[PDB]
């Protein structure tokens, strides 16, 4: 069964279309493999109790996977559209997600991931909220940016959802240099401003020197290792080899 | 006189086409098609390196008139390449909500007729510095850094005209007509 | 060049026996094996999910007039966008410029980069390219205007929340735990009168400190001032020679009045004698602002005597001297090893440039080392190496990159955790020993 | 309780009833009243980690953020009737809570007050700014005067969510717990910054400039409009036809330094050092200093980053994991 669940997952080699003549007999082959699998799941639920099959997690997860697989089989033979193969890709991902019952060490590291994700309610929403506020301050001054290859049409200082995405880029440590060095725009590279910071496009000369260090030196050196330390304190408690 | 936004023969002047406009003209009224903004006779009067009115005074001028159209063609090559590059762009206008690419091209060609043709000319009906045109480009066009293949460039864009120790009106203010919308 | 490891025989012998060595190497090898197959299982998961998620990335918006016989970038636009024929997917550019396929136009799978999600190994290499921590703008800038909003943005936020920020960092925890095992095994192992008025007073130390601060503010105060300079007689030079001969006469006074046997016993006075020699040789004209300008800029380390807190932190960052200097020596050694092996394997196939000097191979293994872009080197080699002979040297570069970067830097942060914790004896003595608002009120 | 003549600034019952509304966290049985080993607990614990008035302040902050998300430079706030309800409701309910607080006890003279650190002062500073921004309404301000410092502090809002939530309060206590420790570490990093900035201005001053057009080598000849190619695609490796030229256009020749970095003064050399201190964008500058100024010069930047990014960044990430052993409880 451990080699059949790996032989099932290698059929995602080709991006699934409705014209490739070599993925439909392999689709029929995976239909036969899911028929063998649901035969084995039926003999397993007639092997032991259904009550303990319900009290355990992996058993009822596999029962959900087999129910979604059989409804995938009957809806592929009823509808024949691409949405059937999309939810078939989804149940194949759920089948590869049923890797939990055989190994002990990968589970200890997914439990490390589980207590990483549940417990850490502290600093993920801190980082989201600070990238949100810095998006607001990018709007309240630096809102109209001149263009290059860095500041493209995909992440610029216009909308603060798009400036959530700009902050979300700048926190990652890559190329924040010429990001900051696209909007320091002063004469003789600017139009003379008299009364309004909106109509015209201009960049700060020294308030940017204040601002971008005020953003970067306090979180973007020290809080990513706090997330590292989250994975460290999830690691030393749950992982064990032979003692 | 009449400015050369229109007119074919009743516009105080003729469009040059061949070696026909000037055998022996004491007064010249001929304008051009390419850089009509810059007047021909005042160009001769101020600075005219190939041949000029005074040179003839002490057919030479028509000889350099043909060279002038050829130089204009060269200028057309510069302008044409710049417009073509903008054609294969998708951020030509969207780059800024204030500045416009049309103004960028008009001041581009203006500076092309400012530091390829270094002429001071009267009759412009306006007094504005000439070299300033390059600075004008710096304020109406976005940053387009060139390929770093030959030499690595630390964020230095290609459109920029000035820089360290460049001729950006340094102790000189040549006067000529400017053409802009706003 | 592995012969130089033959020169490391005296220090490969240790004070503890080989059974503990083999036990820690076998258990840490099991640890790196298990965490690395967790990585490769998530890598195969993201590979098949990117093959299902993404398509053939040849669907640019280049004008339909493209000459197949003369395929060149001139037709293609500078800020090129990509349009995919599928409705409500790829953003469409203003009319007049229709979009056609580029793979059908006479290009193969090699000339259009090595990134992509068509097959298994290309998607493996693409998901391993996006863990570079640098220039992942590429694939997301390809995927924003090819696939719609929630699909692209959800896959890329889960990729950056999982692959780059969580499982980059589980190996840090691994090597932290192996040094914790090293910690528990190492716990299981065991006129002269100026000496009376100037050396005792505090005016001379603040005098020479103010001299050092005015030296470091006069040496860096010289910006451009045009292109007119003459180093034989100019400001910030005769003052520099004046302060230099002042420091030389002061050091001669310190060596005459104190002696010689009280000068060697300090660990920084030999550095002060080397400082004196370096500032004596730098103020010669031939060696002014030359290669030997090492010994003018590092006078800032004299300022260490302002606060004792930073001095005890320096004492806690150093400790003994067989754990942090031996490590920079052995990183230098393996750097020389790997630059020599790359210089030996890539000077006979002649399909890689930047190979003039040993500096260039040093910079090549340095850019492998330094978490930066290392796919351009294989993009410039493997398109000229061949078709059937690519994946073996690919996974050789993968193994070299991974044995130099993802472990060695985590070896540094784990050994700095070993350096910054206390010792396992003073902890027990402090355990057995444990058995403003006055200003506000004022 | 004594030594204040202006104590208890202006009934005294209603506000103290409405502020100390002690909602129950865990509802118990009417028999014994023990701890709750039941499924439905996390909703009622998320419901009631603060008071109900503090719940309405958290709700109006989050809805003001998601409404104020669709701010844009051409989607204004101060002109339209649609979006002014944020400032109105924000100012008015702050005035309600602050009039309740100053009617109740006072401002700072009581120990029941929140003001011992960041919280009270930051509340009253955000309230002064938001009061004088609800009253000002200019429809034309440029980038030239310093009152927009006011307007850049107008959106420091979520340093007040760190006040009311005690968990967020304790992690921002953690965030300034080692701030003095990392002040000393920043002094050490600043000394490395100063010594290499002195190194940069001691060797490279005015030497990074060269002709933008590679072909020409002398400044005397640095005059005219040369032809510059324009970058098309870094990743593609297309081979140009024999009789074709890369796209480009005609530009003047200039002897100019790079934009992003230079080492002529201490400030811009310090900006170059800072930009390479994050370990990105660096092989550009490395290949510049190898290619142009000398083959003997880039090795100094090699040994500098080999000392910097391995002894200062690591001292950061080491003294903070040591401090996380200190404060989260794995120290002794």
């Amino acid at each position: 069964i451990a080699l059949l669940v790996l032989a099932q997952s290698v059929l995602l080699s080709v991006k699934w279309d409705v014209e490739d003549p070599v993925t439909v007999p392999l689709a029929t082959m995976s239909v036969v493999f899911t028929f063998i699998f649901v035969l084995e799941v039926t003999m397993k639920i007639i092997a032991m109790s259904p009550a303990g099959f319900w009290q355990s997690r992996r058993n009822r997860y596999d029962l959900l996977v087999t129910s979604l697989g059989v409804v995938w089989v009957v809806l592929h033979f009823a509808l024949l559209n691409a949405y059937t193969y999309m939810m078939g890709a989804c149940v194949i991902v759920f089948r590869f997600f049923s890797i939990c019952g055989k190994h002990v060490t990968l589970k200890m590291l997914l439990l490390t991931v589980v207590v990483s994700m549940y417990k850490s309610f502290f600093i993920i929403v801190g980082m989201f909220l600070l990238l949100l506020c810095y998006a607001f301050a990018g709007v309240v001054l630096f809102g109209t940016v001149k263009y290059g290859e860095n500041i493209n049409r995909h992440a610029n200082f216009s909308s603060a959802g798009k400036a959530i995405t700009v902050l979300f880029r700048i926190v990652t440590g890559e190329d924040w240099n010429k990001i900051m060095h696209d909007c320091m725009v002063q004469p003789p590279f600017c139009t003379p401003d008299e009364f309004t910071y909106w109509a015209t496009d201009c960049g700060n000369y020294a308030g940017a020197l204040m601002y971008f260090c005020s953003f970067y030196v306090i979180i973007a050196y020290i809080m990513l290792n706090l997330l590292v330390a989250i994975i460290v304190e999830n690691f030393s408690l749950f992982y064990s080899t032979e003692e | 006189a009449r400015n050369w936004s229109r007119g074919a023969a009743g516009g105080d002047g003729q469009e040059v086409r061949s070696k026909h406009p000037t055998p022996l003209w004491n007064l010249s009224d001929f304008y051009l098609s390419f850089c009509n903004s810059y007047t021909l006779w005042e160009l001769f009067s101020g600075l005219s390196s190939p041949n000029t009115l005074n040179c003839s005074l002490d057919t030479t001028c028509r000889q350099c008139v043909e060279a002038y159209q050829d130089y204009d063609h060269h200028a057309q090559e510069k302008y044409e390449e710049f417009e073509s590059v903008l054609h294969k762009y998708l951020q030509s206008e969207e780059y800024s909500v204030k500045s416009c690419p049309e103004d960028c091209k008009i001041v581009y060609k203006a500076w092309l007729c400012s530091q390829y043709f270094e002429v001071t000319q009267f009759n412009c009906r306006k007094t504005i510095p000439c070299k300033q045109y390059c600075l004008e480009v710096q304020t109406r066009c976005p940053f387009i850094l060139p390929d770093n293949d030959e030499v690595i460039y630390g964020g230095l864009s290609s459109f920029i005209c000035t820089g360290l120790y460049e001729t950006f009106l340094t102790n000189d203010e040549p006067e000529c007509c400017d053409v802009r919308r706003e | 060049p592995l012969i130089m490891i033959r020169a490391f025989r005296i220090y490969f012998r240790f004070e503890l026996p080989r059974t503990r060595i083999t036990n820690i190497l076998k258990r840490s090898g099991e640890q790196i094996w298990s965490v690395s197959i967790f990585l490769l299982f998530f890598l195969l998961l993201y590979g098949i999910l990117g093959v299902q998620m993404f398509g053939t990335f040849t669907y640019h918006c280049v004008v339909n007039d493209t000459k197949p016989g003369n395929v060149t970038w001139n037709s293609l636009a500078i800020p090129d966008t990509h349009c995919s024929p599928e409705l409500e997917e790829g953003y469409q550019c203003p009319p007049g410029f229709k979009c056609m396929d580029l793979e059908d136009l006479g290009l193969s799978r090699q000339e259009l980069g090595y990134s992509g999600f068509n097959e298994i190994g290309t998607s493996i290499f693409t998901v391993y390219e996006a863990a570079s921590q640098e220039g992942w703008v590429f694939l997301m800038y390809r995927a924003i205007d090819s696939f719609p909003r929630w699909r692209s943005y959800f896959y890329f936020i889960t990729l950056i929340f999982f692959l780059a920020w969580l499982v980059k960092n589980v190996f840090i925890a691994v090597i932290i735990e192996t040094f914790a095992e090293i910690r528990v095994q190492f716990q299981q192992m065991w006129a002269p009168a100026c000496l009376q008025k100037m050396m005792r007073s505090s005016v001379f130390h603040m005098f020479i400190l103010s001299m050092v601060t005015v030296d470091v503010i006069v040496a860096a105060s010289n910006y451009y001032k045009g292109e007119n300079f003459r180093r034989q007689y100019d400001e910030f030079y005769l003052a520099e020679v004046a302060f230099t001969v002042l420091f030389d006469l002061e050091a001669l006074l310190k060596i005459w009045c104190l002696g010689f046997t009280g000068y060697i016993s300090s660990s920084l006075h030999k550095f002060e004698l080397l400082l004196v020699i370096g500032t004596t040789l730098h103020v010669y004209p031939d060696l002014y602002h030359s290669q030997f300008t090492y010994f003018q800029v590092l006078r800032v380390v004299r300022l260490i005597k302002i606060s004792p807190a930073l001095e005890d932190f320096v004492y806690k960052i150093f400790g003994p001297g067989k754990k942090l200097g031996s490590l920079v020596v052995f990183t230098a050694s393996l750097l020389i090893v790997m630059s020599a092996i790359s210089l030996q394997m890539f000077c006979f196939v002649e399909e890689l440039d930047r190979f003039t000097t040993f500096p260039r191979a040093f910079m090549s293994m340095f850019q492998i080392l330094t978490q930066e872009g290392w796919v351009d080197v294989m993009d410039q080699t493997l398109n000229a190496v061949g078709h059937m002979w690519a994946p073996v040297v690919a996974i050789y570069f993968i193994l070299y990159h991974l044995f130099a970067t993802l472990i060695l830097l985590s070896l540094f942060v784990a050994v700095i955790l070993d350096n910054l914790e206390l010792d396992e004896d003073l902890k027990k003595l402090k355990q057995l020993k444990q058995s403003k608002l006055p200003l506000r009120l004022r | 309780r004594e030594n204040h003549p202006y104590f208890d600034k202006p009934f005294r019952n209603f506000c103290r009833v409405v502020v100390r509304a002690r909602f129950n966290a865990s509802k118990t049985d009417p028999v014994t009243g023990a701890v709750k080993n039941t499924k439905y607990h996390q909703l009622y614990d998320l419901l009631g980690l603060v008071t109900y008035l503090d719940w309405v302040m958290i709700i109006v902050t989050i809805c003001s953020c998601i409404s104020m998300m669709f701010e844009s430079p051409f989607r204004r706030v101060m002109h339209a009737p649609t979006l002014q309800i944020a400032e109105y409701v924000f100012v008015i309910f702050m005035s309600i809570e602050l009039n309740l607080k100053i009617m109740a006890d006072g401002l700072f003279f009581t120990p029941t007050a929140v003001i011992r650190d960041f919280g009270g002062v930051m509340d009253i500073f955000i309230y002064l700014v938001s009061l004088i921004f609800l009253c000002w309404m200019p429809q034309n301000v440029p980038a030239e005067s310093g009152a927009q410092l006011l307007m850049v502090l107008r959106c420091l809002r979520p340093l007040r969510i760190f006040k009311l939530v005690p968990q967020m309060r304790k992690v921002v206590r953690e965030l300034f717990s080692g701030f003095k420790e990392i002040f000393l570490v920043s002094i050490l990093l600043l000394t490395l910054m100063l010594v290499f900035a002195s190194f940069g201005v001691q060797l490279f001053a005015g030497k990074l400039a060269k002709c933008n057009d590679p072909n020409i080598i002398r400044r005397e000849d640095c005059n005219g409009i040369f032809r510059i190619n324009v970058s098309v695609s870094k990743n593609l490796n297309l081979k140009l036809r024999p009789g074709e030229k890369k796209p480009g256009f005609w530009v003047p020749r200039v002897w100019a330094n790079p934009r992003n970095f230079n080492f002529d003064n201490v400030g811009n050399a310090m900006l170059a050092l800072f930009e390479v201190l994050s370990l990105k964008g660096w092989v550009e500058v490395r290949d510049v200093i190898i290619h142009r100024v000398g083959p003997i010069h880039g090795i100094y930047i090699h040994v500098f980053v080999f000392l910097g990014c391995m002894i200062g960044l690591t001292l950061f990430v080491g003294v903070v994991i040591a401090n996380f052993n200190e404060n989260k409880g794995t120290a002794l």
